[PDB]
RNA sequence: GGGCCACGGAAACCGCGCGCGGUGAUCAAUGAGCCGCGUUCGCUCCCGUGGCCCACAA
RNA sequence: GAGCGUGCGGUUU
């Protein structure tokens, strides 16, 4: 799997990520698309970044993990970009997604953040 | 863009899996490039990790 | 599968005793990096988006070059092989511009046609075609004839036809697809195009993206790592691989760089099958590109004779001080 | 004289397209629409000016 | 100046 995917993510954790975006969307604030997600991280407003595992070409999202580590922001992967798009509430695929305000999903976000900490 | 090619075979195809080698195909066109290149620095950090440099 | 530039060439020996002095000249992989660039060519994978001219304007500015020229212009939406010759190598493009090209194209048919028919009709387009350059054109919009060397259909998916095509320089691909559409009755247009080959420049490990090009430049400039950027740049000699060659003695080299025509007693080796008037590359025994020229004799005449002008020297690439003035 | 090399044989604005920054879309988030700013390579002849050579390889 | 190469097309001077 692609070289920008830095660690292995279990299906359960991956499902928790797609659920967290589902909730944070209507009850909080998210940003959807790679430019929006990237800005969020540079602006330091991203709480969690979710990156699709099937981005081609890689270069679309390849810069995110290093930029996240630079800004001290947690990131995690999900297998599908179409599925990540659906979660973001758009009818198109999304290569990456940022959570700016978690809303009714604060604890799930904090849970995700602490298990990817061991994987880092 | 619909044109794909197998990273193994080199075969051009419209399919997701190479009809020759059997490998997962990639989009044939290279990624878009900006002279401004906003994330070159961070892309370079990823690439340095990849290249053993 | 075959372009004219693919022909097999037998190297023939005139002077078996000719040796080269290792103190003289700079064979490709021995050139310090800065000299390498001075006499270099990039096998660029052009991205869709910018024009070919913009892409080179970016290359010049990022690599800090005074000059660079590209071969046959690719359209904004077209990706693929774009040779970019740098600095003192810029004029070698003239060996490229006229050489054959290959494309992978996706044609969209405007009506349903059986797969058997599509292959049949496209096969009929191999050979000469008459066309007029389109409105969006860098060239005089007059009628002209051009060769299609081959067409290979790779895949048909309903109304989409994916194919490879080999063509003479100056062949317009949109126009060709339009005429295939008319031959099929239903009409057609081109939805996607990629150049896979220009002369000696192919899709191999030398083919490099803008990203890798600028990144490797920075690894060199800013990290001190020479390896990657070095492989990013090809010696100008590459731009001459498809040409018939004659290899010359050390004692003829400086003269030729000073604009002497090449006489038979300067020849050490040559390719078989050179005819009068053919474009030839004049090489050192270290396989350095000295000059481009025009054959005044055939391969067999150069081989059989002991005096007379073998090659008219027209374009000199090698600096005058690489070999001593032995005359 | 000839050959070769170099330099010159237009500039400044405009558009289409493409990009960056901003915002971010009733299936283009791998970026819609809008705003602001950016944005186009050489070669061959030929002619002009200058430079190096005149070298059958010894 | 005249041309070439899949991309340019305008308006002043
Ligand atoms: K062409």
């Amino acid at each position: 799997k692609p070289s920008y995917v830095k660690f292995e993510v279990p299906k359960e954790l991956a499902e928790k990520a797609l659920q967290a975006v589902e909730i944070a969307r209507d009850t909080g604030k998210i940003r959807k698309g790679t430019n929006e997600t990237t800005k969020a991280v540079e602006r330091g407003q991203a709480k969690l970044v979710i990156i699709a595992e099937d981005v081609d070409p890689e270069e679309i999202v390849a810069h995110l993990p290093p930029l996240c580590e630079e800004k001290e922001i947690p990131y995690i992967y999900v297998p599908s970009k179409k599925e990540l798009g659906a979660a973001a509430g758009i009818e198109v695929a999304a290569a990456s997604v940022a959570i700016i305000e978690p809303g009714k999903a604060r604890d799930l976000v904090e849970e995700i953040a602490m298990k990817v900490k061991e994987l880092m | 863009f619909r044109i794909r090619k197998c990273p193994k075979c080199g075969r051009y195809t419209l399919k997701e899996v190479c009809p020759v080698c059997g490998e997962k195909t990639k989009v044939a066109h290279p990624p878009r490039f900006s002279p401004e290149d906003p994330y070159g620095e961070y892309r370079r950090r990823w690439k340095r990790e990849v290249l053993g440099i | 599968r075959i372009l004219p530039a693919d022909i097999k060439r037998e190297v023939l020996i005139k002077d078996e005793n000719a040796e080269t002095n290792p103190d003289w000249g700079f064979p490709p992989e021995k050139r310090p990096i800065e000299m390498h660039i001075q006499f270099g060519v990039i096998n660029l994978d052009k991205p869709p988006g910018p024009t070919s001219h913009e892409v080179v304007a970016w290359i010049k500015k990022i690599l800090n070059l005074e000059k660079a020229g590209h071969g046959g212009t690719l359209d904004p939406k077209v990706s693929g092989v774009l040779p970019v010759a740098l600095e003192k190598a810029t004029r070698v493009v003239q060996a490229l511009l006229p050489a054959g090209k290959e494309y992978v194209a996706l044609m969209h048919l405007h009506g349903d046609v059986p797969e058997d028919k599509i292959i049949q009709v496209m096969k009929e387009f191999e050979g000469e075609i008459i066309q007029r350059p389109p409105l969006r054109s860098a060239v005089k919009r007059r009628l002209r004839t051009r060769k299609v060397y081959y067409i290979e259909v790779l895949e048909i998916e309903g109304r989409d036809v994916l194919f490879r095509v080999g063509v003479e320089a100056g062949t317009y691909i949109r126009s060709l697809i339009h005429h295939i559409g008319l031959a099929l009755g239903v009409g057609a247009h081109m939805s996607e195009l990629r150049r896979t080959r220009s002369g000696p420049f192919k899709e191999d490990e030398t083919l490099i993206t803008l990203h890798d090009l600028v990144d490797y430049y920075y690894f060199w400039k800013e990290d001190g790592i020479e390896e990657y950027f070095r492989k990013a740049i090809q010696p100008m000699e590459k731009a001459v691989e498809h040409l018939p060659k004659v290899w010359i003695k050390d004692s003829a080299v400086a003269a030729v760089t000073h604009g002497a025509d090449l006489a038979v007693p300067g020849i050490a080796k040559l390719h078989a099958g050179i005819k009068r008037g053919d474009l030839v590359a004049i090489m050192t025994l270290k396989d350095e590109l000295v000059a481009l020229g025009k054959a005044m004799m055939t391969s067999q005449e150069m081989l059989e004779k002991t005096k007379g002008i073998a090659v008219d020297v027209e374009k000199v690439f090698m600096p005058r001080d690489w070999y001593p003035k032995l005359w």
